[PDB]
């Protein structure tokens, strides 16, 4: 029988019905299904049947096919071609029945189609169909849904296709195109996915599209299309003008007068949602692809070059109609702002600020009328629009017009930022900033830091709706208050500055502010939560009576915190929740400089308490996998990273932990908190490394283990080895082998991808070998232990080590294994000394190099390795 | 096994290549494009993205955050 029966028996509670299922679809993927698809394409091809059983049976196919994993599909492409081709294209053909037999959300086929084709169309294993499309589509006598299904298939196709791949038959795909593209197909279905389709297939299009003829065509039949009541043909052809206005940007004068023009006044006119918002965002687009126009000419003229393509100043006959209705146009606001949203308005202040850049001066005498008109409008919705638009304007236009405004306008602006209506106020100091901002009439004040930060203080304890421009009105201010100390010479950043009299008030108003319920007004809480590790950055704590205390209560903010998010059921929560942390971790950075050496650590330890009984809640999620850790690589800094009273905790989870076969990276982050336990695990190590035996030998034993951690590996012992640490120097050879493999890495830096990290790793043996030669010092265990049962292979272990050591002169890191090596290899054996010695030049060039003065300790080194040499002649 | 997924970021940004276009909406897409991963791949690529820009690994071009278009810094 069928499958797709089957998919209604794979949630058919007959339990051996459907593990029978679930076993030939995983047997057949192995089998590779030869007949399976044929069989599944007739049903399929049958219109009898539920659109679920049959968008599921695409679901299977299509996982028999396609993937979301890219090697996947194009094995399920090469699997295909395994299949033999009476059976393969006979699916095809069964396949070929279901389009407009079938209603799916998602087509399956198509994007299966695509990508195997990106494998056929290649090789031309099925390109024979397309021109047979063609005929298919420049006659039509199929149903609506027949064709309508289908269509909306090649869109996917054409999507899902390797884009080197539909050329082939692009001629013939033109064709069906011309035939197609008739104002007289009736179905907004078929038409829009025609449209999409042309979306899907605009990135190699350029041949066809080389001729000014076929795009003007086109852009003729659009033009038809333009009247047509359906809003989504219509967006899916602004999206198409968006891309070909990107790539090969061509003019629109032939239908901007004639088209555009009068649609955008009427549909402005218009108090409909049309205009709001299907044709709002596209004329964001072309508004400021226009100011190109403005611009481009604006600049030819006064660069004596004629533009290939050529202006036409509408937006100068239209700058005046323009500045009017925009401005009027900022009244709809939302009480409670939440910024998330995308609207019309954004676009349209996008294309303000950019076009205003474009904008000539036109719109100056458009918007200073309109400022003064509502810049103190008894609304809210009002009053903010003649402000806004002004504050839009304090860069786009030349600065002949805008600095003299701003000149005295800046002696009123002081008194209107503490004008009664707080709007005024909060609105002015946004704006202020603003305008030092897109103008730099003033830059410091001197009467007014003290006053106006008067009022600021004030202004802390408002609502957040008042707050969100007030938050960078500060940091602008904050800019301002560095060009009142900086002078013409300075010293270091200065410790004292004359508000830290005030500041501690500052600092304690912060976190009660911060936190405050109704959030969800203007989108205030995140421009406060950042400039904090910025005011954190600019402040001092060198004094530090408030990083102690206020420390604390960092702290019980912090648990404060960590309550919802004991409990965060939603993504964007925890998310959410997490750019508090992120700031948290750069104000614990912007305060660590000092250590304090007492109270720090002690706070750290109440806090690590706090740190790891969420850890010890944060297994098994993936949570807080980085987060904490960063700071770990700082706190171990702090007193050394003893860590006398910690780590018990460490043993079980991280045992486990080193158990987990699942962590890879995970455990990478564990390697770097290794690297700060060399100087903690002190005593009593001993026991619990038999666990260590098992987890180390898998790790090792698969090659896979990362290659930078190998001097990892032996370089935690130090610490281990205050107390119950117990192997004695066996291990010195192998990190005489992998000093050996970076030469032996044939890592050729010919691209810059290698070395950003490479100098790295050297460091690593580099403090293994410099721990263990200062804690102890020895030539060789028991001489060479491999020697003993190596030997045939030793003789070349030191002939290619012999030209491993051919380079005269060699980087420091080789060199220093390479020096001790001089002395463990003349206290080794004598065996081919001769040879192997009479091997390399620079000898002479090291001779001299030798006798000179300030030699160091390698020198000396090289001549004691001449004892053994004096032993063999 | 899994990928590295930063690695293919790089890539993607490198295949959704132009001088011109930076804006993040194509790339992402183009991440939609050619395969696609976990579930979740948005929110944790995208806080990858968001700390390697913290770390000033790229210097921000238009927008502000994940919103925006970014080019490299020099």
């Amino acid at each position: 029988m069928e499958l797709i029966t089957i998919l209604e028996k794979t949630v058919s509670p007959d339990r051996l019905e459907l593990e029978a299922a679930q076993k030939f679809l995983e047997r057949a993927a192995v089998e590779n299904l030869p007949t399976f698809l044929v069989e599944l394409s007739r049903v399929l091809a049958n219109p009898g049947n539920s659109q679920v059983a049959r968008v599921a049976a695409g679901l299977q196919i299509k996982n028999s096919l396609t993937s979301k994993d890219p090697d996947i599909k194009a094995q399920y492409q090469q699997r295909w071609l395994a299949i033999d081709a009476n059976a393969r294209r006979e699916v095809k053909n069964y396949v070929l029945q279901t389009l407009g037999t079938e209603t799916y959300r998602p087509s399956s086929a198509s994007q299966c189609v695509a990508g195997i084709a990106c494998a056929e169309i290649p090789v031309n294993q099925w390109p024979e169909l397309i021109p047979q499309l063609v005929a298919n589509v420049t006659n039509p006598n199929s149903t609506e849904h027949m064709k309508e299904s289908t269509l909306e298939a090649i869109g996917y196709i054409c999507q899902d296709i390797d884009p080197e791949q539909l050329q082939d038959k692009s001629n013939e795909i033109l064709t069906a195109i011309i035939q197609g593209m008739r104002k007289e197909e009736p179905s907004n279905n078929v038409k829009l996915a025609a449209t999409n389709a042309l979306l899907n297939s605009l990135e190699f299009t350029k041949a066809n599209f080389d001729k000014e003829s076929e795009r003007h065509f086109i852009m003729q039949v659009v033009c038809e299309a333009t009247q047509c009541p359906d809003t989504r043909v219509r967006v899916a052809a602004l999206q198409n003008l968006v891309k070909i206005m990107s790539l090969y940007y061509q003019y629109m004068e032939t239908y901007m007068g004639p088209a555009l023009f009068a649609i955008t006044i009427e549909a402005m006119k218009s108090d409909i949602d049309e205009v709001a918002l299907q044709g709002i965002e596209f004329w964001s687009n072309v508004c400021d692809e226009e100011m190109d126009l403005a611009i481009e000419a604006s600049e030819a003229a006064e660069q004596g070059r004629p533009p290939e393509h050529t202006s036409k100043f509408y937006a100068k006959g239209a700058l005046q109609y323009l500045v009017p209705i925009l401005t009027q146009t900022l009244t709809k606001q939302d009480e409670n702002d939440d910024d998330d949203d995308w609207n019309p308005c954004k676009a349209a202040g996008v294309c303000l600020m950019l076009l205003a850049t474009c904008c000539e001066d036109d719109i100056v005498p458009h918007v200073l009328p309109f400022i003064k008109e509502h810049i103190k409008n008894p609304d809210w919705r009002y009053r903010d629009a003649a402000v806004m638009a002004f504050g839009c304007i304090l860069e786009g236009p030349e600065p002949s017009q805008l600095k003299p405004l701003v000149i005295q306008a800046m002696p009123t602006l002081i008194e209107l930022m503490k004008d009664p209506s707080v709007v005024v106020r909060d609105t002015a100091a946004w704006t202020v900033g603003r305008i030092c901002e897109l103008l730099p009439e003033a830059a410091i004040n001197d009467v007014y830091l003290a006053p106006l930060l008067q009022c600021l203080i004030e202004g802390l304890s408002a609502e957040p709706r008042v707050a969100s421009n007030v938050c960078w009105a500060f940091s602008s201010l904050a800019e301002a208050a560095y060009e009142a100390a900086d002078v013409a010479d300075d010293q270091e950043e200065p410790a004292t500055y004359c508000l830290s009299s005030s500041f501690e008030l500052i600092v304690q108003k912060l976190l009660e502010t911060t936190d405050r319920p109704d959030g969800h007004q203007n989108n205030l809480r995140s421009s406060a939560y950042e400039s904090l590790m910025e005011i954190v950055k600019n402040s001092a704590k060198d004094c530090y009576p408030a990083v102690q205390k206020t420390t604390l209560v960092i702290m019980e903010r912090l648990q404060q915190v960590l309550q919802m998010e004991s409990h965060i059921q939603s993504t964007s929560d925890r998310i959410q929740f997490n750019d508090l942390q992120s700031l948290l971790c750069a104000t614990l950075q912007n305060v660590l400089r000092k250590v304090q050496h007492q109270d720090a650590l002690q706070i750290s330890d109440v806090v690590m308490a706090s740190l790891l009984r969420m850890f010890q809640s944060t297994a098994g999620s993936g949570g807080v996998q980085e987060d904490a850790l960063m700071a770990v690589s700082t706190l171990v800094e702090v007193l050394g990273g003893e860590f006398l009273k910690y780590m018990e905790a460490f043993k079980p989870f991280l045992g486990i932990g080193l158990k987990n076969y699942a962590e890879y990276q995970v455990c990478l982050a564990a390697v770097g908190l290794v690297g700060d336990l060399c100087r903690a695990l002190q005593s009593n190590i001993i026991p619990f490394c038999d666990e260590v035996m098992q987890l180390l030998l898998e790790n090792l034993g698969n090659e896979n283990v990362h290659r930078s951690v190998k001097p990892q590996i032996l370089s935690v012992f130090g610490d281990i080895a205050l107390a119950i640490g117990g192997e004695f120097k066996k291990y010195l050879e192998v990190v005489l082998n992998t000093l050996q493999q970076a030469s032996q890495a044939q890592v050729d830096k010919s691209d810059y991808d290698m070395v950003d990290y490479l100098n790295e790793l050297r460091e690593s043996c580099l403090e293994a070998y410099t721990g263990i030669v200062q804690g102890l010092k020895g030539d060789q265990e028991n001489v060479h232990p491999d020697v003993m049962l190596v030997q045939p292979r030793v003789e070349f272990i030191l002939s290619f080590i012999d030209h491993i050591a051919g380079d005269e002169d060699h980087t420091d890191g080789v060199v220093a294994c390479a020096a001790g090596l001089i002395g463990d290899l003349c206290t080794a054996f004598g065996k081919d000394v001769l040879k192997l010695v009479e091997a390399r030049p620079m000898i002479h060039e090291l001779l001299t190099e030798g006798r000179r003065s300030k030699t160091n300790k390698a020198k000396t080194l090289a001549t004691w390795a001449t004892k053994e040499l004096r032993k063999l002649k | 096994d899994h990928p590295k997924y930063s690695d293919m970021i790089v890539a993607a940004i490198q295949a959704e290549k132009n001088r011109a276009g930076s804006s993040r909406q194509s790339i992402q897409k183009y991440i939609k494009s050619h395969y696609k991963v976990g579930e979740n791949a948005d929110s944790q690529i995208k806080l990858s993205i968001k700390r390697l820009v913290t770390t000033g690994v790229l210097k921000q071009t238009k927008g502000v955050g994940a919103s925006g278009s970014f080019r490299l810094a020099k």
